[PDB]
């Protein structure tokens, strides 16, 4: 039935909530969370980071099919996000909330990944937003790395270094998948949820919502 | 009461041998001299036993030499104690790969409570990686690969004392020992103020000398003495009063001196450098030649002493005429004594035109107690300070030292007392 959240929205389903979608050109279904009551309305949360919840340091394959319930935080699964993107043309909006008591987003004009035999290389273009003037996600998208997914450029392994899977450069200005640190421990931490250009290298965000749409 | 002087044979370790030397000049320290890794400062340091053999070029000092090619686990933070009557005294430093990737542009940095400071790092062997700063062995922050400064700074406006330590710098991927070190030293009070609550003024010091915010005196730079450090020692000397000759032929062209923490580690007056291999451009002169000769009537600026005014005039800059000041001399003092257990009144009589005062005159017991005069005399020439000691008994025998320190220099002369017992 429903491929992505836009199709849910246009189907008048305008209500923030969990929905079941189906892979394009296939008969496989992957559940997720749609953010209708939001911006334009109709976003497909590919990830959230609201509290401790379930970790992220997981098998490369786990970051492949996804993990975590969509009720709270989760990752959905690169493969779905990989195909679901080359179908049409999607953007990407990254929104995060800090402890002190602020919040900002970042909007990419176009986003998509690649073949598993290409390590799901990310590609982001046309950057806008309030959380930076420079793409916090390492330009020239690198391969997605994991505990056992050394496909980065550090002469070392950023994943085992920064905890969790992410498009690490030689350990870039970002990693939204890194040890959820509490209120009074949200500073001078390396393996923490950081988006650099909006806070600091030592900051560990309190919230982290990554979501996508096409151009409805 | 305790003149310790740690020596760092070039903090930048290479294929060549390096060493540490903790010299105690003046006092025959009782509590044994220590040397070793200052584990607290640079944390996560590897715990290796470093042999501390004795040195025989100077009267009382232990050394630590890391033999060529063997110099592998030498990076980090070392120090060395002294200990006088129950109290302490330590001097800290660092040892780092000469190679590495960055370079401190200075080993130490002294500031007063509330100075905006810039802990820098010269980028040298640029790699396709990220930058990371590490205080004490703890992570602070990093710099993203594509925008890594040229002179990697670290800004801390209004530095407090608990904000000092050892800031490091390494390209993300690399040993916690391939890092580059540098110490920042903040003192409890602000410039020129010392005190149990910083409500007293420091004995203003010249020739780049720092002031101990615990006592009020200055820790002169290796090359000058005097209550204000205005006195230019013998060319190529060092030591609380100068009685220590820099060894190596070219003056001190390779010694990085370190004094008690309120000061730090600077080259000896006359050399610029990180290894102090460089003499000084004309016009400047102090330690690390941070001193600019503002010699008035255009006099010779000596890269060690300063201005060499014409006869008839003296002054840091020759800005004053007057009878030339002559340092003190502890005159007329026996080498032995032989006294009987009882009321005892030692006396130090000392010369010098800037003439000492009981403020400036002491007598130091062997164990290290400082003793002040009970009554002061005075005369045409020479100051007579009489000390009084309750009941001096046999165990006090040893080597006492009359010590005078005015604004024209410091001087110590020992004598051997031998309290016997009356039948
Ligand atoms: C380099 O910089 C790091 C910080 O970046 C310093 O390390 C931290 O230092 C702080 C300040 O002292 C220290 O905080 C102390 O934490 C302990 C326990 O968490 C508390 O307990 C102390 O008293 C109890 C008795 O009730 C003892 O049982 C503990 O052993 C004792 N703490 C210790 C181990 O010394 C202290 O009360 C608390 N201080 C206060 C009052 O705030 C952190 O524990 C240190 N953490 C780290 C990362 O090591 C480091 O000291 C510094 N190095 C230097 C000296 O420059
Ligand atoms: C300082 O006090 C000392 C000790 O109380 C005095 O020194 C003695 O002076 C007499 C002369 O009055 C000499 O004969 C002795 O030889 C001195 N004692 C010693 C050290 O041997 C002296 O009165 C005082 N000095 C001055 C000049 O005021
Ligand atoms: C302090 O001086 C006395 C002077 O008598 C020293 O005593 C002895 O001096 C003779 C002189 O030739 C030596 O042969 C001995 O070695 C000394 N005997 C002792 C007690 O060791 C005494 O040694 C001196 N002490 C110091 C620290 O110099
Ligand atoms: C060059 C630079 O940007 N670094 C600054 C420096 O200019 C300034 O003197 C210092 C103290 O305010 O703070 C830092
Ligand atoms: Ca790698």
């Amino acid at each position: 039935e429903f491929r992505d959240c836009a199709e849910v929205f246009k189907s008048g389903h305008t209500t923030n909530g969990i929905y079941t979608l189906t892979f394009p050109n296939s008969t496989e279904e992957i559940k997720a969370y749609c953010d209708m009551e939001a911006g334009g309305g109709g976003w497909t949360i590919i990830q959230r980071r609201e509290d401790g919840s379930v970790d992220f340091q997981r098998t490369w394959k786990e970051y492949k099919v996804g993990f975590g319930n969509p009720s709270g935080e989760y990752w959905l699964g690169n493969e779905f996000v990989s195909q679901l993107t080359n179908q049409q043309r999607y953007v990407l909006k990254i929104h995060l909330k800090d402890w002190e008591g602020n919040e900002a987003y970042s909007l990419y004009e176009h986003f998509y990944l690649s073949s598993e035999e290409l390590n799901y290389r990310i590609h982001l273009k046309g950057l806008t937003g309030t959380a930076g003037k420079i793409s916090s996600i390492s330009q020239p998208g690198n391969d997605f790395s994991t505990k056992d997914g050394d496909n980065d450029k550090c002469i070392c392994k950023c994943s085992q270094m920064l905890t969790g899977g992410w498009w690490f450069d030689a350990c870039g200005p970002s990693n939204l998948n890194g040890m959820y640190y509490p209120q009074r421990q949200n500073t001078n931490k390396f393996n923490g949820i950081k988006w650099y250009y909006w806070k600091g290298s030592g900051y560990s965000l309190k919230a982290t919502t990554m979501m996508i749409r096409p151009a409805d | 009461a305790m003149d310790l002087i740690l020596i760092n044979s070039l903090p930048l370790v290479s294929d060549a041998e390096t060493s540490l030397t903790c010299i105690a000049s003046g006092w025959r320290p009782h509590e044994p001299i220590t040397i070793g890794r200052d584990f607290e400062a640079l944390m996560n340091q590897h715990q290796d036993p470093l042999e501390v053999t004795q040195d025989v070029t100077r009267e009382w000092a232990k050394k630590v030499v890391w033999k060529r090619e063997k110099a592998s686990k030498i990076n980090g933070a070392y120090f060395c104690e002294g200990r006088v009557r129950g109290e302490a005294i330590r001097i800290r430093t660092m040892k780092m790969r000469q190679q590495a990737s960055f370079l401190p542009a200075t080993l130490t940095m002294t500031v007063d409570k509330g100075d905006n400071v810039n802990i820098s790092f010269k980028k040298v062997l640029i790699k396709e990686e990220d930058a990371v700063i590490y205080k004490n062995g703890s992570f602070i922050h990093s710099v993203p690969r594509h925008e890594v400064p040229d002179i990697l700074e670290v800004h801390l406006p209004h530095a407090q004392p608990q904000d000092a330590g050892v800031y490091s710098a390494r390209y993300i991927g690399g040993n916690l020992f391939t890092s580059a070190f540098t110490r920042l030293i903040v003192r409890r009070c602000e410039a020129q103020k010392w005190g149990p609550e910083c409500n007293h003024l420091c004995t203003a010091c010249m020739n780049n000398g720092v002031c101990h915010e615990d006592t009020g005196e200055c820790i002169c730079p290796p090359g000058f003495m005097g209550r204000t450090c205005e006195k230019a020692c013998e060319l190529h000397t060092f030591g609380r009063t100068c009685k220590e000759r820099c060894s190596g032929q070219e003056g001190c062209k390779s010694y990085v001196f370190c004094l008690p923490d309120p000061y730090g580690c600077s080259c000896a007056t006359g050399w610029k450098g990180l290894q102090c291999n460089e003499a000084c451009h004309p016009g400047f002169y102090g330690p690390d030649c941070k001193l600019r000769c503002s010699c008035n009537n255009g006099e010779m600026c000596d890269r060690f002493q300063g201005c060499l005014c014409s006869p008839g005039w003296q002054g840091l800059q020759c800005e004053r005429e007057g009878i030339p000041r002559m340092t003190p001399k502890i005159v007329d003092l026996p080498d032995h004594i032989e006294v009987n257990s009882g009321k005892f009144n030692p006396i130090c009589k000392a010369s010098g035109w800037p003439l000492p005062t009981n403020e400036e005159m002491t007598l130091v017991k062997p164990d290290g107690t400082v003793l002040h005069p009970k009554d002061f005399n005075h005369t045409d020439h020479f100051s007579v300070a009489i000390f009084t000691i309750h009941r001096i008994l046999p165990p006090d025998s040893g080597v006492w030292v009359c010590s005078v320190n005015t604004v024209a220099g410091m001087v110590e002369k020992p004598f051997n007392i031998s309290v016997k017992v009356l039948p």
